[PDB]
RNA sequence: GGCGAGCCCGAGGGGCUCUCGCUUCUGGCGCCAAGCGCCCGCCCGGCCGGGCGCGACCCGCUCCGGGGACAGUGCCAGGU
RNA sequence: CUGUUUAAUUAAAACAAAGCAUCGCGAAGGCCCGCGGCGGGUGUUGACGCGAUGUGAUUUCUGCCCAGUGCUCUGAAUGU
RNA sequence: AGCGCCGUUCCGAAGGGACGGGCGAUGGCCUCCGUUGCCCUCGGCCGAUCGAAAGGGAGUCGGGUUCAGAUCCCCGAAUC
């Protein structure tokens, strides 16, 4: 063998894959932020009510650990309706406000009457 | 059988057979780091009379301090 | 009393060199096989202005004999070089202005600049604008060479260290008076904060060994020795004489 | 045949590039490489004492091969055949009820604490002293002690080869004390050469200093100046 | 090694003694080997794809230079 | 001269300033910081540079004293 | 002594990546492809990292809407 370079570095040694003998918490930690815990309160104020007629858009209050994709999946897995888009803001009391605009195949008045607002 | 000879050879540490090895070891250890793991005691008689036993769990650290 | 102005230079808080806009350290090539046993062609691409330096910088590109890559270095621009001139470098390089070559090859009286103290530290002596060294007194055995420095000192150096042949361009820079405080302020703002130049007599007793009193007088002999502590060496530091000169140096 | 030209490259200074050479003596070695290499060079440069220049004045490979051929059949038992002999002898003394099934077991001794005891009590017939012990103080008293007790000792190179005849990493010492009936002549033939080499020359070895060899570049420089001085004087 | 010189003995030749290198009109380009010689499985004395060496001399114990038992470092003593 | 400063009693004749000078230093260095490391600032720096001082544009001059106090050079020829 | 301090390239074995080739195995519609491991080869970092709501930084604009929003919401037209 010939060492053509004047710089000597670490040889590429073999690194073992971590194969532990016992798991370290006995169980997978269950998902605390599931579909029933993401979407908390349907907001029924004047401006939130106006989005049902004039916007085809529901208004919800969301726990702050969620994002647009989790809100979209939570609405599609709880209310059996499709979502066009989700806009999110942080309401200054501390919670999240999500404007969920639905697909044009669905009707916000009908979904609001089925959920009871 | 041997450790009394090792002790008596270490005692008169100014003789020519010892001071060469001592100077070589001082150069060897000065060119090393400050705190590092020596894998085995260089003074087996002194380490054993301080409490070293050749078994798993006893660790020799060679350490360098600055005089003055 | 208070810490004097002279003791604050070692802190490096606000007295550092204004170092960002400088282009780089002006060095020679690190010495290797092609410069110890031959020569190698190099091309000066452009000369530039390093701020804080009145001497021009030269950007000489080389070619690496070991890997395919053109290496670019930063020489002190000697006088009379031009962009596109093949600047040669090495031991057996022919003596022209711009070619850096060791002092054992050049004959006596060779006017060079940017020479090395020790062989291989890439240029230390005679680097300011318009200065040069005089090469004299070669020796076959005990490889030494006398050089007359710009201070007039005759230093015995080795015969293997290198030097670019010629003088440093930008000569005559101290010919013009600064003529106003503005150009001095811009010059020192370019160089470094070396300019809180306040008279030690005009400042306070608690801040300088000279100042105070009802008259602006020094009061103490300003010739202060080298055994003096810090904060004491103000004025004439270890002055062997003072007053108007008589001769040039009178130092053996 | 049609085109197939030769394209030579001129490797001089200031032209076509240098090839990949060996570059062995110009690579930046790590700290421990430099430690052990300048350690060997430092042992070559300095004057070693005459009690440790005994080491590197060691046994040649023909006599070492004879010594290993003698020592291979006095090998100590490992754990497997140890447990085998224990179970076999225990079952034989349980069933057949043998009083003395084994008269004398011939086996050598290892370890410096054992060998020093054996040479102090004059039980050792031959001593094998390893070379590569990193604290030399562990071993330095043994040649002089074997000399003053009259037991022959041979200095051998490689403690790993002595450990592999005792089933251990290091062995450092091997004491022949008891010999078989058909091995006394071979042991005497070895001991005669070992006493010829080491024991009879102990007053010669004790006076000689070792080391004190300059670097080969400095030796070539001094030899060039000596040839210049001889050219001046002749 | 002479595409180079040398200093002599001297008929070819000899090396007492040395000089080394293969880039100086030009703001060009220059790497990942051409060539040569061996060794492998494939077409019956034909085709493909590979490995090794020479190109790029051999050996060695500091990477190469400059200082060097000084400078410095630790303690003590006397100046300032 | 333009400039700057005692914010909350001073705006100046005060400070700074270009010019004129002097001294230390060729890097194992001059001047400094740090409790510490050959750790740092000047230093990506090399006497047309860095550091420390007096005077204060231009013109004309820079009188005389080393007794004193400092600074500096020099010698084991030489007291302590 | 010590919480710790110095330093950011210095006194460091300070890259876990890849064009490709060979060998082996697994997987999908084992033809055809996608993966895993080993070996060879190649590969200066100017050294982890932070540091700008005025520096560098690709790409949304026109109309309308509320008591409070607007280049974000609705309509319409585009770009990365
Ligand atoms: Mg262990
Ligand atoms: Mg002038
Ligand atoms: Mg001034
Ligand atoms: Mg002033
Ligand atoms: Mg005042
Ligand atoms: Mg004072
Ligand atoms: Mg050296
Ligand atoms: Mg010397
Ligand atoms: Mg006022
Ligand atoms: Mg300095
Ligand atoms: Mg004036
Ligand atoms: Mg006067
Ligand atoms: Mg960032
Ligand atoms: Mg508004
Ligand atoms: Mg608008």
């Amino acid at each position: 063998k010939i060492r053509t370079s004047p710089t000597f570095r670490r040889p590429k040694t073999l690194r073992l894959r971590r194969q532990p003998k016992y798991p370290r918490k006995s169980a997978p930690r269950r998902n605390k932020l599931d579909h029933y815990a993401i979407i908390k309160f349907p907001l029924t104020t004047e401006s939130a009510m106006k989005k049902i007629e004039d916007n085809n858009t529901l208004v919800f209050i969301v726990d702050v650990k969620a994002n647009k994709h989790q809100i979209k999946q939570a609405v599609k897995k709880l209310y059996d309706i499709d979502v066009a888009k989700v806009n999110t803001l942080i309401r200054p009391d501390g919670e999240k406000k999500a404007y969920v605009r639905l697909a044009p195949d669905y009707d916000a008045l009908d979904v609001a009457n089925k959920i009871g607002i | 059988g041997a450790y009394k000879y090792i002790q008596e050879l270490w005692r008169k540490k100014q003789s020519d057979v010892m001071r060469f090895l001592l100077r070589v070891r001082c150069w060897q250890y000065r060119q090393l780091s400050a705190l590092h793991r020596a894998p085995r005691p260089t003074r087996p008689d002194k380490a054993r009379r301080l409490g070293y036993k050749a078994k798993q769990g006893y660790v020799i650290y060679r350490i360098r301090v600055r005089r003055g | 009393g208070r810490v004097i102005r002279g003791q604050r230079k070692g802190a490096g808080s606000v007295f550092r060199a204004h170092v960002k806009h400088r282009k780089g350290a002006a060095r020679l090539r690190a010495v290797d096989f092609a410069e110890r046993h031959g020569y190698i062609k190099g091309i000066v691409k452009d000369i530039i202005h390093d701020p804080g330096r009145g001497a021009p910088l030269a950007k000489v590109v080389f070619r690496d004999p070991y890997r395919f890559k053109k290496r670019t270095e930063l020489f002190i621009a000697a006088e009379g070089i031009h962009t596109g001139q093949f600047v040669y470098c090495g031991k057996k390089a022919q003596l022209n202005i711009g070619n850096v070559l060791p002092v054992g090859t050049m004959p006596e009286g060779t006017i060079v600049c940017c020479l090395e103290e020790k062989p291989g530290d890439r240029g230390k002596l005679a680097r300011a604008s318009g200065n040069y060294a005089t090469v004299i007194s070669h020796n076959p055995e005990t490889k030494k060479t006398r050089v007359k420095l710009p201070s007039g000192s005759k230093k015995v150096i080795s015969s293997a260290n290198r030097a670019v042949v010629g003088v440093v361009a930008g000569g005559g820079r101290i010919d013009k008076p600064i003529l106003k405080a503005g150009r001095a302020y811009h010059k020192y703002k370019a160089k470094r904060n070396c300019w809180p130049r306040v008279r030690g007599v005009a400042m306070n007793p608690v801040e300088h060994p000279f100042g105070g009193g009802n008259h602006q007088h020094i009061g103490k002999p300003s010739t202060i020795r080298r055994d003096a502590p810090a904060g004491r060496k103000v004025g004439l530091i270890a002055a062997r004489r003072t007053g108007r000169l008589r001769g040039t140096k009178t130092v053996q | 045949n049609p085109l197939f030209e030769k394209r030579p490259k001129n490797f001089g200074i200031g032209q076509d590039i240098q090839p990949k050479r060996d570059l062995t003596r110009f690579v930046k070695w790590p700290r421990y490489i430099r430690l052990q290499r300048q350690r060997a060079i430092l042992y070559k440069r300095l004057k070693v004492p005459p009690a440790i220049n005994q080491f590197t004045q060691a046994l040649d490979r023909q006599t070492a091969t004879q010594l290993l051929k003698l020592a291979h059949k006095y090998r100590p038992e490992t754990k497997q055949e140890k447990k085998q002999r224990l179970l076999a002898r225990a079952e034989k003394k349980a069933a057949g009820k043998g009083d003395v099934p084994t008269k004398r077991p011939p086996v050598l001794r290892a370890g410096v604490n054992t060998v020093t005891t054996l040479v102090e009590n004059k039980k050792a017939q031959l001593v094998v002293i390893a070379h590569d012990v990193d604290p030399i103080e562990l071993v330095v008293f043994l040649p002089a002690l074997c000399r003053k007790m009259g037991v022959p000792y041979c200095i051998i190179k490689g403690k790993a080869r002595l450990g592999r005849l005792v089933h251990r990493k290091t062995c450092t010492t091997v004491a022949f004390t008891q010999v078989n009936s058909e091995d006394k002549g071979a042991l005497a033939k070895l001991v005669e050469a070992i006493r010829t080499n080491y024991n009879d020359r102990y007053d010669e070895i004790r006076r000689h200093w070792g080391g004190n060899v300059l670097g080969p570049k400095s030796v070539a420089r001094i030899a060039k100046l000596e040839k210049a001085k001889a050219k001046e004087l002749a």
